[PDB]
Protein backbone atom coordinates (compact mmCIF):
# COMPACT_ATOMS: atom_id res chain seq x y z
CA UNK A 1 0.00 0.00 0.00
CA UNK A 2 2.82 2.38 0.73
CA UNK A 3 4.34 2.40 -2.98
CA UNK A 4 0.61 2.78 -4.52
CA UNK A 5 0.74 5.77 -2.29
CA UNK A 6 4.02 7.21 -3.31
CA UNK A 7 3.30 6.86 -6.77
CA UNK A 8 0.81 9.77 -7.07
CA UNK A 9 3.18 12.00 -5.88
CA UNK A 10 2.64 11.76 -2.48
CA UNK A 11 5.87 11.06 -1.75
CA UNK A 12 7.49 10.62 2.10
CA UNK A 13 11.31 11.59 3.03
CA UNK A 14 13.24 9.72 5.08
CA UNK A 15 14.25 10.81 8.43
CA UNK A 16 17.79 12.68 9.34
CA UNK A 17 18.51 10.54 11.40
CA UNK A 18 18.30 6.40 11.40
CA UNK A 19 16.99 4.27 14.04
CA UNK A 20 20.87 2.88 14.64
CA UNK A 21 22.03 6.67 15.71
CA UNK A 22 18.88 6.87 17.81
CA UNK A 23 19.93 3.54 19.18
CA UNK A 24 23.46 5.04 20.19
CA UNK A 25 22.32 8.21 21.55
CA UNK A 26 19.80 6.41 23.94
CA UNK A 27 22.56 4.01 24.99
CA UNK A 28 24.73 6.91 25.93
CA UNK A 29 22.08 8.87 27.50
CA UNK A 30 21.72 5.05 29.49
CA UNK A 31 25.73 5.00 29.90
CA UNK A 32 25.62 8.56 31.35
CA UNK B 1 5.55 3.41 -22.65
CA UNK B 2 1.59 4.42 -23.15
CA UNK B 3 -0.28 1.69 -23.28
CA UNK B 4 -3.80 1.24 -24.49
CA UNK B 5 -5.86 -2.22 -23.77
CA UNK B 6 -9.17 -2.64 -24.55
CA UNK B 7 -9.49 0.89 -25.18
CA UNK B 8 -8.50 2.02 -21.60
CA UNK B 9 -5.38 4.03 -21.40
CA UNK B 10 -2.63 4.18 -19.19
CA UNK B 11 1.09 4.87 -19.15
CA UNK B 12 4.15 2.91 -17.27
CA UNK B 13 6.34 -0.13 -17.29
CA UNK B 14 5.37 -3.66 -17.79
CA UNK B 15 6.24 -6.84 -15.82
CA UNK B 16 5.28 -10.48 -16.69
CA UNK B 17 3.10 -12.29 -14.99
CA UNK B 18 3.43 -13.57 -11.09
CA UNK B 19 -0.43 -13.43 -9.88
CA UNK B 20 -2.70 -16.58 -10.48
CA UNK B 21 -6.16 -14.38 -11.47
CA UNK B 22 -9.66 -16.29 -12.63
CA UNK B 23 -10.47 -18.17 -15.87
CA UNK B 24 -12.37 -15.35 -17.00
CA UNK B 25 -10.29 -12.81 -15.20
CA UNK B 26 -8.35 -9.93 -17.00
CA UNK B 27 -8.42 -7.01 -14.49
CA UNK B 28 -6.35 -6.69 -11.53
CA UNK B 29 -7.16 -3.28 -9.95
CA UNK B 30 -5.75 -3.13 -6.01
CA UNK B 31 -7.02 -1.74 -2.82
CA UNK B 32 -5.92 1.86 -4.12
CA UNK B 33 -8.37 1.69 -7.29
CA UNK B 34 -5.68 1.73 -9.62
CA UNK B 35 -4.70 -0.79 -12.57
CA UNK B 36 -2.04 -2.83 -11.69
CA UNK B 37 -2.53 -6.21 -13.75
CA UNK B 38 -4.21 -6.50 -17.20
CA UNK B 39 -4.83 -9.02 -19.67
CA UNK B 40 -4.33 -8.79 -23.56
CA UNK B 41 -7.33 -9.65 -25.28
CA UNK B 42 -5.79 -11.26 -27.90
CA UNK B 43 -2.75 -13.93 -26.56
CA UNK B 44 -3.10 -15.07 -23.34
CA UNK B 45 -0.79 -12.75 -21.26
CA UNK B 46 -1.16 -11.31 -17.74
CA UNK B 47 1.13 -7.98 -17.43
CA UNK B 48 1.92 -5.41 -14.08
CA UNK B 49 1.48 -2.48 -14.63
Amino acid sequence: LICAQKFNGLTVLPPLLTDEMIAQYTSALLAG
Amino acid sequence: VNFNFNGLTGTGVLTESNKKFLPFQQFGRDIADTTDAVRDPQTLEILDI
